[PDB]
């Protein structure tokens, strides 16, 4: 995971204020190393948004501001405009690593242009045909959600799973809502060695969890 | 030291 | 005005080498250090390397140490990144960034547009089609969802129809995922009335022209 922790997504309506946090530790932000922020519009390269913790480049509107306290930094955006929709990254330096910079995971900002839409989740277990082919794929399909930002977490008897997870980026449907897919590839032995597997989909603070049993 | 100023001048 | 322009990206297999260039203008190139940053498709930013303004120091990320070499040609105001023993996880857009500094850490004040590097050993490959037996656990009243899993094919695209095109209402073919293996996978699911499962047959027609593979998979109810 990223050395600096950011929330994967935040959203707000036009005219509202939003904040994006950047949590670090005693070896980076906690040690006094300056924090900086970048804005990456869709399909474009990053651009400097904040430097030296609190400074705006002369070309950045005054709606963007930064601050930090202890081991955390925050980016605030007032009077949200549709043009603000982008990915936002914090950046600093870490005393434990061999590099000049270290980045946060990034935060996707959505400016609401329509009411929020919750995702529908369908979970398919491995088919008996695939298992006879000595393979096993769990299929978790997420559709009809907005903002186009979702977190998919797989569980085996309630414990997190990371190996074998392949998840798409959300793509705009025909109805201007978003869909996404996540696949968990396992071996027939792994599928049979647990009592349940779960696909947990988080969206705008709400969670939908579907579960299947090898029996 | 990779965190030292890598430029000829300050900003 | 400060301008950075990357070039040299392409598609190569693992083990191949590659040299990226970054031609600059609008400032004294020899007075500034330079950075390389990369971003895998749909992922975050990752610092790669730096070179001092005077080419006296080079620092690299652990993931590339020993394989990548950063250099510069001040006479041409150009930065370079020599990439050797490329791995599949090196696939990313590579950005040119000019070094800046504040009090206790540095940052990048100007960036290039980026150049795409794709490291893949993927070749033409037909899909493996598996049936997704009908389930009504997540559908509306009186209906059931069934589909086909089109797994591990390359390159795009594949077409998925149902009952030779006679079944179109309720079909949702999801965009494919590009797995870390370099192969694609997608799912196509159709919502049908539950009362029709005991009689009406449902068949998904998969066609992958790149490999000239065609599959008609019958999706039957579960036990």
């Amino acid at each position: 995971q990223s050395v600096l922790t950011q929330p994967p997504s935040v959203s707000g309506a036009p005219g509202q204020t939003v904040t994006i946090s950047c949590t670090g530790g005693s070896s980076n932000i906690g040690a006094g190393y300056d924090v900086h922020w970048y804005q990456q519009l869709p399909g474009t390269a990053p651009k400097l948004l904040i430097y030296g913790n609190i400074n705006r480049p002369s070309g950045v509107p005054d709606r963007f501001s930064g601050s930090k306290s202890g081991t955390s930094a925050s980016l605030a955006i007032t009077g949200l405009q549709a043009e603000d929709e982008a990915d936002y990254y914090c950046q600093s330096y870490d005393r434990r690593l061999s590099g000049s910079w270290v980045f946060g995971g990034g935060t996707k900002l959505t400016v609401l242009g329509q009411p929020k839409a919750a995702p529908s989740v369908t979970l398919f277990p491995p088919s008996s045909e695939e298992l006879q082919a000595n393979k096993a794929t769990l299929v978790c399909l997420v559709s009809d959600f907005y903002p186009g930002a979702v977190t998919v977490a797989w569980k085996a008897d309630g414990s997190p799973v990371k190996v074998g997870v392949e998840t798409t980026k959300p793509s705009k449907q025909s109805n201007n809502k978003y869909a996404a897919s996540s696949y968990l590839s396992l071996t027939p032995e792994q599928w049979k060695s647990h009592r349940s597997y779960s696909c947990r989909v988080t969206h705008e603070g709400s969670t939908v969890e579907k579960t299947v049993a090898p029996a | 030291n990779p965190n030292a100023n890598p430029n000829a001048n300050p900003n | 005005q400060v301008q950075l322009v990357e070039s040299g990206g392409g598609v190569v297999p693992p083990g191949r080498s590659l040299r990226l260039s970054c031609a600059t203008s609008g400032f004294t190139f020899s007075n500034y250090g330079m950075h390389w940053v990369r971003q895998a498709p749909g992922k975050g930013l990752e610092w790669v390397a730096i070179i001092w303004y005077d080419g006296s120091r080079n620092f690299y990320a652990a993931s590339v140490e020993g394989r990548f070499t950063i250099s510069r040609d001040n006479s041409k105001n150009t930065l370079y990144l020599q990439m050797n023993s490329l791995r599949v996880e090196d696939t990313a857009v590579y950005y040119c960034a000019r070094a800046a500094y504040y009090d206790t850490s540095g940052y990048g004040d100007y960036w290039g547009q980026g150049t795409l590097v794709t490291v893949s050993s993927a070749s033409t490959k037909g899909p493996s089609v598996f049936p997704l037996a009908p389930s009504s656990k997540s559908t509306s009243g009186g209906t059931a969802a069934l589909g086909c899993l089109v797994k591990d094919y390359f390159p795009e695209p594949v077409t998925v129809s149902w009952n030779s095109g006679a079944l179109t209402s309720g079909v949702h073919t999801f965009p494919a995922v590009l797995q870390s293996s370099g192969l694609y996978s997608l799912s196509s699911v159709v919502t049908v009335p539950s009362s029709s499962l005991g009689t009406q047959t449902y068949i998904c027609n998969v066609n992958h022209k790149p490999s000239n593979t065609k599959v008609d998979k019958k999706v039957e109810p579960k036990s």
